[PDB]
């Protein structure tokens, strides 16, 4: 099963679930769909923005030197760390052109986005590509408890039978186990 | 290759299908791939000689390799497509295939084959009673595949639209308002077909690709129409209106009353995905130079599913 995950900045939801899954023997890819790549700052409204163009060892570094403290406290240069060591940097979603399986999202926006991008995409082949989205809140428990999940629902797909007859009443069973929708829908290649 | 600059293409045909033989995995697909370019592009002398034994692959009880041969016979048929005329009971056996997944790829085959098809039948000076009755097993599994509208399997019904959408397509008039996809602008359409034709009836293709669309509209109001099936659905008529836009008019119709009656069988989340595909969808059309007849209608269903004012200008010219 070849599965993207996708978040907004690519950091924290996306490579949680690139860690888990990837370590679980799936073959992943990661993305984001932001504009900018966004990490938390000393308050709320003043995050710390970067171009993808930068590498996380750049954006360690540049943390490192504007406060090691505040950093090292709130877990982005331990995250920053652990996304250097499997990429060199984040990934726009609408940069890329490899094909999944299924696509999973870490909220509703980043669906959204994802979904405008493959809409304009010109169809060449007609096969589908499953796109689900699950709403994970942007801090690293959360971060930590969608990736589980998400590697629940992958597992899960991966054992059926037939994926496309029987994903709907999985994501389903998982709505009424878990609390959280998910969206579903597909794009085409 | 070591010493490959000494060998035949078809000395090296051969080993390499030896090879394969030997290979009881799913890695003899990269072999036969390797094949398959030596006798469809180095050199296209050896297609037929080599055919069978690429063909005899079809029999392999792996899905990954019945899927490699519906590739082959695609490339194969697009490099010579008179070779349809030995290959498609094959390509509607593996139509036929016990396996989902080779099913599927059948069907993304023949929405690439119908259409070349009918082009090798358009243009040709002379047709022998073997091309006519290939051409009635080719329309005839188009026909098969407008019948997986109502398969048991939601994957199955998703590919059956996808066709369905490309025929109706095939099937209808580019106009100056047709918004045409680059890898398609050179695709037969029925504007290409000469009223005069000895064998294939314009009128008749004519009433066939109106029929697909109206099959597709009522398998659209089914009252258990899955979210995926619909949402399928909505694409394929936003691909057909923006395609062949003397169509828009019967896709806003169906937009108008899907809003109206969304079908009550969809959970909650479902209905949730389905609704924001109608707006994409809506949007998408409104963009379209031919909307602007209907404009007063997608703007009124917009509003209704919580666009707002703003997002629809941008959509608008």
């Amino acid at each position: 099963l070849r599965v993207a995950v996708v978040s907004s900045s690519n950091q924290n939801r996306s490579m949680e679930a690139h860690n888990i899954l990837s370590k679980r023997g799936f073959s992943v890819r990661s993305f984001g769909t932001g504009t900018h790549v966004k990490l938390p700052g000393p308050a709320p409204d003043k995050p710390n923005v970067y171009d993808f163009k930068t590498t996380y060892d750049q954006m360690y570094n540049d943390l490192l030197r504007k406060d090691k403290e505040l950093y090292t406290q709130n877990g982005i240069l331990h995250m920053l760390d652990r996304n250097k060591r499997i990429k060199p940097r984040p990934e726009r979603f609408q940069n890329c052109k490899d094909l999944f399986d299924l696509i999973l999202t870490c909220e509703e926006r980043v669906y959204d986005q994802v979904v405008e991008d493959l809409n304009s995409r010109e169809q060449e082949t007609c096969q589908p590509v499953h796109v689900v989205n699950v709403d994970i809140q942007d801090n690293h428990e959360e971060a930590t408890l969608g990736a589980f999940l998400i590697c629940e629902l992958c597992q899960c797909i991966q054992h059926t039978e037939d994926m496309e007859n029987e994903i709907d009443e999985l994501l389903q069973e998982f709505e009424e186990k878990s609390g959280r929708t998910f969206l579903h829908t597909v794009c085409f290649y | 290759v070591p010493r490959g600059s000494h060998m035949t293409t078809s000395e090296r045909v051969v080993d390499l299908l030896n090879q394969a033989a030997l290979i009881t995995n799913d890695s003899k697909i990269t072999v036969l791939k390797q094949v398959q370019e030596l006798i469809i592009n180095k050199d296209p002398t050896l297609l037929d000689n080599f055919l069978d034994e690429i063909i005899a692959f079809q029999a392999d009880k792996s899905i990954e390799v019945r899927k490699f041969v519906i590739g082959f016979i695609e490339e194969a048929c697009k490099r010579d497509i008179e070779l349809l005329l030995k290959l498609i009971a094959n390509l509607n056996m593996l139509l036929r295939d016990e396996n989902v997944n080779v099913v599927k790829k059948a069907i993304l085959t023949m929405t690439q084959l119908y259409k070349v098809a009918l082009q090798w039948m358009v243009k040709s000076r002379v047709i022998s009673e073997l091309q006519e009755a290939c051409w009635d097993m080719v329309s005839a599994m188009a026909g098969d595949i407008i019948l997986l509208l109502d398969s048991d399997n939601d994957g199955i019904r998703t590919h059956a639209i996808k066709f369905v959408e490309g025929l109706i397509v095939t099937l209808s008039p580019r106009m100056a308002d047709s918004e045409i996809p680059r890898r398609q602008e050179h695709d037969i359409s029925l504007d290409r077909i000469p009223r005069d034709h000895p064998y294939i009836q314009y009128n008749v293709l004519w009433e066939e690709g109106k029929a697909a669309l109206e099959q597709l509209l009522k398998f659209m109001v089914h009252p258990a129409i899955s979210s995926i099936n619909l949402t399928t659905a909505l694409g394929s008529l936003a691909n057909i209106a923006r395609q062949r836009p003397m169509f828009m008019s019967e896709v806003i119709q169906a937009y108008e009353t899907l809003h109206a009656n969304l079908p009550p069988t969809l959970a909650k989340s479902q209905v949730s995905s389905v609704r924001k595909n109608l707006k994409l969808h809506l949007l998408s059309v409104l963009k379209h130079p031919a909307s602007l007849e209907f404009q007063a209608q997608i703007t009124t269903l917009l509003v209704d599913l919580g666009t707002p004012q703003a997002e629809i200008a941008r959509n608008m010219p």
